[PDB]
């Protein structure tokens, strides 16, 4: 390999420098329109982030719940499947269950209204579930895929499995333990 | 601060409270859905 | 860049088939013609320019009718813009003025 390798003083054109390299990976072999060359569009690899999955192609900031419930009211009429975490007891008494003050659930309920949802100024959110009302927020964003499902074991050993929905958006409801210690401190 | 939209009632059911899964795929992202996709079996243990 | 198979979520590679090069699974069939050209650039940090241009250098952007320097409103003055970290940075300008009795350095 020759080591004295020559130089000029000349200034390189800018266009130069552009029209080369363009020429360099702009040819194409897309001509064949043919069943093995051709590629599935629903079927693309992912790039990591899942939010950000078209690494190919044809040619964020945060929600808070204020803003989640308005789209769904005014915006888009169309039903969707929220998905959220109660507190670990709820304030209520299991009704005739047979007990010694234990945790109160869902499960123990029975349907009807349970509550009422208020949305203030400012943003605020509150769950009024009782006498008391748990504050509500954002979950963690997930996006990964998440499927609502049934399973109901209708016979003995057989049964119906059925997809509901998906489900996108988390809120989290916490009590407000400041409201609940300001009535009577400690 | 006022409750000035959205007063929202809150109800209950539990027609399908033994019955109901929540199934979540961590690999697969939210836009690339089974819909499609024949399924040919489904397992469970209870 | 890492890109993974839909199927299983295995690490793809880079191989070349009958009529396209591929991405393909390791583990299972899943293989993706690429059919157009696909990039990825990493724009790496170049080296400080600070003390490249101080003391007399070799600079060349003045022109015909350019601007006066705002405090001693004459033309001795040299200005010069350049990228500080990679070439996705807004160029940054930068001005110098040189005079009788009179050295100062602006922005
Ligand atoms: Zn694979
Ligand atoms: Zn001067």
């Amino acid at each position: 390999r020759p080591e004295v390798i020559q130089s000029h003083s000349i200034f390189e054109q800018g266009p130069a420098e552009m029209m080369k390299k363009k020429g360099n990976w702009d040819k194409t072999v897309d001509v064949s329109d043919m069943g093995p060359s051709h590629i599935i569009n629903i079927k693309k690899e992912k790039r990591e982030t899942d939010e950000e999955t078209k690494q190919i192609l044809r040619m964020l900031p945060k929600d808070v719940s204020v803003a989640e419930l308005l789209r769904e009211l005014s915006l888009t009429k169309e039903e969707e499947l929220l998905f959220l975490q109660l507190p670990d007891t709820l304030p209520g008494q299991p009704p005739t269950q047979d007990i010694a003050e234990n945790a109160c659930t869902l499960a123990d309920l029975t349907e009807g209204q349970v509550g009422k949802l208020l949305i203030r100024k400012s943003g605020r959110v509150q769950l009024l579930l009782g006498k008391v009302t748990l504050d509500v927020t954002m979950g963690t964003a997930c996006s990964f895929l998440q499927e609502l499902v049934s399973v109901g074991l209708g016979d003995s050993r057989t049964g119906e499995m059925t997809v509901l929905g998906h489900v996108k958006h988390k809120l989290v409801c916490s009590p407000d333990f400041e409201s609940l210690l300001d009535h009577k401190h400690r | 601060d006022d409750p000035v939209v959205q007063e929202i009632d809150v109800y209950l059911a539990k027609s399908l409270a033994e019955k109901l899964y929540l199934f979540q795929y961590p690999v697969r992202p939210a836009s690339m859905t089974y819909d499609d996709i024949p399924h040919l079996s489904a397992k469970i243990k209870p | 860049m890492l890109l993974f198979c839909p199927g299983c979520g295995n690490g793809l590679i880079v191989e070349e088939g009958q009529r396209c090069h591929r991405f393909s699974c390791n583990t299972c069939p899943y293989v993706h013609n690429i059919t157009r050209k696909v990039t990825n650039r990493k724009y790496p940090k170049l080296k400080e320019v600070d003390d490249v241009l101080g003391g007399a250098a070799a600079w060349e952007n003045v022109d015909s009718t350019a601007e006066s320097c705002p405090k001693c409103e004459h033309p001795r003055a040299y200005f010069m813009q350049l990228q500080t970290r990679s070439a996705d940075e807004p160029m940054t300008t930068f001005y110098k003025c040189c005079n009788a009795q009179c050295g100062h350095r602006w922005r």
